[PDB]
């Protein structure tokens, strides 16, 4: 017999049999999506999807700018960025009509939160670009360096704490004729070597004071580095408020799928399906379209987002509209840093050298391979002689995920074209969408799908024909979730990793149990899977902290005395697992600290020793109970 | 704190203030001072509005009041109420939300509480708002500031002024005034940011002021339909009804016999593995000691000093590999406590580490006209290989050995806990002795040890045994040695950089019975073994591979294939139970009175479908996950991501859901572009074609 | 950037755990049954005494008995949440289509199953 795994689909529905195909949600080690070649490819694609628009030269930075908005309509089925402002405005006006007062309520909530927000909020993000050193650094250090440089430049806005004064100074810094800052330079310097020359050239991380010109600073502030791309600190302060606005709008839309609670997603999908089925005409047909979008980030224009923010904040004070108009404005003038460069090599001589981005065009293009040569030929018009390229159209990352979802839902809100015999609704999740169409025959559902496709083309949304399909309502997919006649499954699931949090024996247990509980609450982990995750975590915890059971036969450093602890204790059940005690965790008690879980079982003697008020170990998220196991490491 | 707010203010005001906070959801529980401020503000508004009544025409006594409270209710309805009032009365609608609307003067008003002194906060608010609101300010210390005279009179003012007295007295009495109870923005645009805004407007606009005026003054009605009638008809989805006859086989080129067969390229031998077993008492041993004792138990294999080459890779040097193997054996067999190889200079060239291109300054490289960018290595296109099917067959079977011993958990008292426990029991009773389990544990242990010895050793070229700990039904414990690897050391320590691992793995498989499977391996013959009175040759498969720290961590986490397979089992069982109303674990494994044990289609025999138990299906699921992990790369990731669409279309066809497609050839090309040289991808394409043929046959009936 | 591997390496070391200086810290023996609990080294400037991992076991095995009085009240939220589950009763789990319930949710609701949970 020859085993065929796919035969499992004969006896089981494919949605159930294909669940958790990928045991992870992050990029694997073999993810080829970084490098100068991929950044150049993104730039070329973004400018190809907008090459029929207006082209000019920036009066500020001097770069070459492309504008697909309000351009010619597409006459083909390739990705197009020629979104029409009138169509976007009509969609937004209809969205306002269906939800009276939503735009203004969202604007007021965002404004109030902005008024309350502090400078310290620009630390909860991820790795951010740093213009002072021109490198990707954590948000905290980048913010601190920017604050210090601004103090050096006589821009003291963060001293007031508020985020608005900091942003005001960050906008004023663009007007300074020169910017002085502190830079980190690996400084090679003298040292009394033991050699005859007595010169041991070596580097230290020295801090020096440098100064740049207004144009260079402006280009640096508009630059996105390669981690994929990451933005600087001059844009996060404005991006916060625009994202907050979009989240306020999106959490009041029934089409915008934002039920991040695990079971809330199942409820959302079931409710959408039931609502569409109940609204179908008698004798008609309802059809669901599982859709994907091609080049979603490469075809959305920051100009359209600026118009979107202008429309949303219509009834707001001019100061808040000006504040909200900055992030899309800085994203319409962005500059892409292309990365390390390209590796050139001589095989006969066995030599290799890295050509940096500034020197990309310093060698003849015949010394590049065919793909790189064509990429450079197309990149040349948009190349700056400093290692950066101009990227006016498109986006790069999830910097405007919520606003993209708002635009998608506005597209879904039309529901009909030309008073035809079909009604469409659906769910949008920021580049993922499902479209339900109710009509009286399948041929009219297809007409509705075609009309939706064209309407999306009018807004800059390009739906993937190669990755989109449709069938009768009752079975579809949305955000890696398969729905079929009620049953819901997940295509991917981030299973717990092997390891420990890395704090203590007391904090690690709570952290791991919390991860398991959150996995089975938000990711739909089953009972048996959660119990086995507990087992695996306990095994890894014991192996890492060398705290195997006291009744076991395992030799080691701590175990020799763990055995004595086990033998000297009568209530051996109340011992912590870090002391060789049994593991009493299960699904029900996954949210309770183990110390308080075993308190009533702890021996009075062991209870006293473990929880000594002034033990020499503790000194002075995850549920914590102070004890000898909450120690610290050098 | 919260008790003070509860006692001093009624519950309705407190909950309305809490809702107003939740509208600005940052942390409604961390900051109670602003809770107090909002509740006091709402109290003042109510005191202003809850007695000042009016009548139909002019009597300031029916039921009509002269004040409308626009605070405490959600902003969505508040803004609509404000707009309706402004439209009905024709007065300018403020750009800020009003705290109240006065009917006699039919205008919105603003209220505030000033700790310091009135007429100062009043002027700050005037700067904030201007001539759009009538400001009335009450202070904690007796004071008031109004913008008119026909507003709230003295009798109303008294209640509001006296209300603050209790709060200010109690806060001081409770020592809560010097630590809490302490409560518009101007933003200007410069010149460069203004210029950037000017040049960032869409086509058809000169400056940003024109765009701003446009967006908020014209009505865009009819634009979408106007443009859709203008777009070319060639912009269409081109829908077409899917049929069974439209589902052609994927990757036909895998049937072209002129192509080469996919070579074996996994890190370690999976089914051809041969582990030297040393019975022990279960005590934990160091890898070097375990390897030394295992090699001592087999001295003839260890002492074999001359090489008998059986097969050689095209670019492989058999002398280098044999000397590396002997170096590893001698290093592991010595009485020292270090796993660093003795011959480091030889090992540098034997592993190929010394043959690395040297970096030069970019100036000379630019000047040198013979330095060119290397062309990318296009993966070869290969055909189906029978060894993948053989591996699938062999790894799914039950052996006499298990490598999984998980710790215990707490007793089950909730019904869901019992369900999970029974599912877990039935899973372990079926996967414990699977060959895939032992192979997965071997992989995980090897990668664990590979990353452990990747520290700042500063010794370079260490030897890492490929070991495992195993137990059988009788409870006996064995240490299995599957070979030895030599790991080099990359001084460039970034955790994305290649370190060379040369693996020498024992096997009982003759490489000459399948030549197309072992072109990457140099295979010697090192001796013979007698397991049950029958002699089996022992071959040594030698291969130079590379890995970085991220792949070591990936291999270590490969143990999550167990969780993946059990989640798949749970999904299957839950799908079965959804149709019913009870748990189908017993029915799916042992069968109840109402349902016989479920049988699953496992494979084919001479072109005929073969069925088996749920346990065989579970073993197949587990080994499928394991192969998906060990053979994972970009091609497998893409194939799995893309074939899901074809699978779901086939499901819709099976369910008679009337599927339609917009670009079938595009989907097929996207799926087929990932079938180049991955053994798992090609075998899964073959399996998909076979299953699709079976489904086509079954659809007719 | 590998907290788990770093933790394992720290645990297999000799004296990785900092020891606060005090009278009760001197009760830890220098060497117990031949295992080195605390370092016999006087730091140059830090003077920060160290201890081994086994030193945390001896304290829990033969260390001075502390005063547990009042422990229940400080962590009374955790004890309340424990006793909430202890006295609660469970219903029947069905497959197919208050802050107390929110706190206990992992063991109550899934994507395809529901457990009836009456609190106690």
């Amino acid at each position: 017999m020859n085993i065929n795994p796919y035969f499992l689909f004969i006896d089981v529905p494919i949605q159930a049999a294909i669940s958790t195909t990928f045991p992870y949600t992050g990029v694997p080690p073999y993810s080829h999506g970084t490098g100068t070649g991929y950044t150049i490819d993104t730039v070329i694609r973004t400018h190809e999807y907008s090459n029929k628009g207006k082209q000019y030269i920036s009066d500020v930075t001097g770069c070459t700018m492309v504008d697909p908005t309000n351009g010619p309509l597409p006459e083909d089925n390739e990705p197009s960025a020629y979104a029409q402002l009138d169509c976007v405005l009509e969609a937004l006006d209809r969205m306002d009509e269906e939800h009276p007062g939503l735009f203004q309520a969202a604007s007021q909530n965002a404004m109030e939160t902005l008024m309350v927000t502090t400078v310290d909020k620009l630390t909860q993000g991820r790795q951010t670009f740093d213009w002072t050193v021109c490198r990707n650094q954590p948000a905290a250090t980048a913010l601190n360096t920017t604050i210090t440089s601004f103090r050096l430049n006589d821009l003291n806005g963060a001293d007031k704490g508020g985020l608005i004064p900091f942003c005001q100074d960050i906008i004023d810094s663009l007007d300074r004729p020169e910017m002085t800052f502190f830079s980190v330079k690996n400084i090679k310097k003298k040292l009394p070597a033991k050699n005859r020359k007595g010169f041991l050239i070596k580097r230290i991380p020295m801090k020096v004071k440098d100064k740049i010109t207004k144009v260079e600073y402006i280009k640096r502030a508009l630059s996105l580095n390669t981690m994929i791309a990451t933005a600087g600190i001059q844009i996060r302060g404005f991006v916060l408020v625009v994202e907050n606005l979009a989240k306020n709008i999106c959490e009041n839309l029934e089409q915008s799928g934002l039920p991040v609670g695990g079971n809330e997603k199942k409820a959302k999908l079931s409710n959408a399906v039931a609502k569409m089925l109940s609204n179908c005409p008698p004798g008609g047909i309802s059809m669901t379209v599982t859709g994907d979008n091609t080049k979603w980030n490469e075809c959305l224009n920051p100009r359209i987002f600026l118009a979107m923010t202008e429309r949303i904040t219509r009834d707001s004070p001019i100061w808040f509209r000006d504040f909200c108009s900055i992030a899309p404005v800085l994203f319409s003038n962005k500059i892409a840093r292309l990365g390390k460069g390209f590796m050139i090599t001589s095989k006969t001589k066995r030599l290799k050298a890295q050509i940096p981005c500034p020197d990309l065009f310093s060698i003849p293009l015949e010394r590049y391979n065919e793909e790189t040569r064509a990429k450079l030929k197309k990149l040349k018009p948009f190349f700056n002689e400093e290692g950066t390229a101009s990227l006016s159209p498109g986006m790069m990352m999830g910097m405007f995920n919520m606003l993209s979802t708002v635009l998608g839902v506005a597209a879904l809100g039309i529901k009909n074209i030309g008073n035809k015999e079909y009604l469409w609704d659906g769910l949008q999740s920021s580049d993922d969408f499902a479209l339900f169409v109710n009509a009286k025959d399948e041929e009219t559902c297809m007409e509705g799908i075609n009309d939706f496709y064209r309407t999306c083309k009018l807004l800059g949304i390009n739906m993937s024909k190669k990755k989109s399909y449709c069938n009768e309502t009752g079975m579809f997919e949305f955000t890696s979730m398969f729905y079929r006649d009620g049953f819901v499954s997940n295509f991917a699931m981030e299973l717990p990793s092997f390891g420990v949090a890395g704090v203590n024996e007391s904090a690690d247990m709570a952290i791991g149990m919390t991860i398991i509980k959150n996995n089975m609450i938000n990711n739909g982990m089953g009972p048996a899977t959660a119990q086995t995750a507990i087992q695996l975590f306990i095994a890894d915890y014991r192996y890492t902290y060398k705290c195997h059971r006291g009744d076991s036969k395992v030799e080691g450093k701590r175990m020799k005395i763990i055995k004595e602890l086990w033998e000297n204790t009568k209530g051996r059940d109340g011992l912590l697992v870090a002391d060789g005690g049994p593991n009493i965790y299960n699904l029900r008690n996954l949210h309770i600290p183990e110390i308080v879980l075993k308190y009533n079982l702890m021996d009075p003697e062991y209870k006293g020793r473990l929880l000594h008020p002034q033990n020499p170990f503790v000194g002075h998220d995850y549920d914590a109970v102070s004890g000898t196991h909450s120690w610290r490491t050098k | 704190m919260d008790t003070f707010i509860t006692r001093n203010f009624q519950t309705t005001i407190i909950q309305k203030a809490k809702n107003t906070m939740a509208e600005f959801s940052e942390d409604p529980e961390l900051q109670p001072a602003m809770l107090f401020n909002i509740c006091v503000h709402l109290e003042v508004c109510y005191v202003i509005s809850d007695m000042n009544f009016l009548d139909e025409e002019g009597k300031a006594y029916n039921l009509r009041p002269q004040y409308e409270v626009i605070e405490g209710m959600p902003r969505t309805i508040a803004w609509m109420v404000q707009r309706s009032l402004a439209q009905e009365h024709g007065i300018e609608t403020p750009k800020y939300l009003a705290d109240l609307f006065d009917y006699k003067t039919k205008r919105f008003i603003e209220v505030g509480i000033t700790k310091g002194l009135a007429d100062d906060y009043f002027w700050k608010k005037k700067e904030k708002l201007g001539n759009s609101m009538e400001l009335m300010i009450f202070s904690y210390n007796q004071d008031y500031s109004l913008s008119n005279e026909s507003s709230l009179d003295e009798e109303g003012k008294g209640r509001v002024l006296s209300r603050l007295t209790e709060l200010q007295a109690e806060l001081s009495l409770k020592n809560l005034w010097q630590v809490l109870i302490g409560e518009g923005i101007d933003f200007k645009l410069g010149q460069t940011i203004s210029r950037l805004r000017d040049i960032s407007v869409p086509a058809g606009f000169s400056n940003f002021e024109g765009m701003r005026s446009y967006i908020d003054n014209i009505d865009p009605k009819g634009a979408i339909e106007r443009n859709l009638a203008r777009m070319s008809p060639l912009v269409s989805v081109t829908p077409k009804k899917l049929t069974w006859e439209d589902l052609r086989p994927i990757g036909p080129h895998i049937y072209n016999h002129e192509l080469p067969e996919v070579p074996y390229n996994a890190f370690l031998l999976m089914s051809d593995e041969l582990g030297l077993a040393n019975m022990t008492e279960g005590k934990s041993k160091k890898p070097k000691t375990l390897a030394k004792e295992c090699l001592e138990k087999y001295s003839t294999l260890r002492d074999q000093t001359d090489p008998i080459l059986i097969m050689k890779s095209e670019k492989a040097n058999e002398n280098f590999l044999w000397k590396l193997w002997r170096d590893c054996v001698n290093t592991i067999s010595n009485e020292e406590m270090s796993n660093e190889l003795q011959k480091t200079n030889y090992a540098k060239w034997a592993t190929g580490d010394g043959l690395t291109y040297q970096k030069i300054m970019k100036e000379v490289a630019i000047d040198d006209e013979t330095m060119c960018q290397e062309e990318p290595k296009i993966p070869n296109k290969c055909r189906v290989a029978a060894w993948v099917q053989t591996e699938m067959n062999l790894l799914s079977t039950l052996t006499s050995k298990r490598a999984l011993d998980l710790p215990e958990i707490g007793p089950d008292v909730a019904p869901v806990e019992h369900v999970g426990s029974e599912r877990r029991k039935y899973f372990v009773n079926e996967i414990n002795y699977c060959k895939a389990s032992t192979v997965m544990m071997k992989y995980v242990l090897f990668h664990t040890s590979l990353l452990n010895e990747s520290n700042a050793s500063m010794g370079k070229y260490k030897v890492i045994p490929i070991t495992n700990r195993v137990v059988n039904e009788k409870g006996e414990s064995f240490d299995m040695l599957y070979g030895l690897a030599v790991k080099g050391q990359s001084h460039l320590r970034g955790d994305t950089d290649v370190v060379t691992v040369v693996t020498f793995e024992f096997s009982s498989t003759d490489p000459r019975v399948d030549s197309g499977k072992w072109p990457k391996y140099t295979v010697f013959r090192i001796g013979s073994l007698f397991v049950s009175g029958r002699e089996k040759s022992v071959y040594l498969y030698c291969r130079v591979n590379g890995t970085n720290k991220i792949q070591m961590k990936w291999g270590m986490e490969a143990r999550r294939c167990l969780l993946q397979s059990m989640q798949q089992m749970e999904a299957i069982v839950e799908q079965e139970s959804s149709i019913q109303g009870y748990d189908m674990t017993k029915a799916c494994f042992k069968g109840d009175r109402v349902n016989s044990p479920k049988t699953f289609s496992i494979g084919t025999q001479e072109g005929k479908l073969v069925k088996g138990s749920f346990g065989k299906a579970l073993r197949v699921i587990f080994t499928k996950c394991l192969m998906h992990y060990v053979f994972g790369n970009a091609q497998l990731e893409g194939f799995s991501a893309e074939s899901r669409r074809l699978l779901l279309l086939i499901q819709a066809l099976k369910d008679r859901k009337g599927p339609w497609v917009f670009d079938l050839e595009g989907m097929y090309s996207g799926i087929e572009e990932c079938i180049s040289n991955n053994p798992w991808v090609i075998q899964s394409a073959y399996w998909f074609n076979e299953w699709l043929g079976f489904e086509k046959e079954g659809s007719k009936v | 950037k590998n907290p788990s591997l770093r933790m394992k390496w720290a645990m297999c070391s000799n004296f990785p755990l900092a020891l606060t200086k005090g009278d009760m810290a001197n009760r830890i023996p220098l060497e117990y049954k031949g295992i080195q609990l605390k370092t016999n080294a006087e730091d140059i400037g830090t003077k920060g005494q160290m201890c081994s991992i086994a030193a945390v076991t001896w304290w829990n095995t033969y260390g001075p008995i502390g005063d547990t009085e009042g422990f229940e009240r400080v962590y009374e939220s955790f004890f309340l949440r424990k006793m909430r589950l202890d006295n609660a009763t469970w219903g029947r789990i069905t497959f197919g289509p208050s802050a107390e319930f929110i706190e206990m949710l992992h063991c109550l609701q899934g994507e395809n199953w529901r457990q009836i949970y009456h609190p106690g």
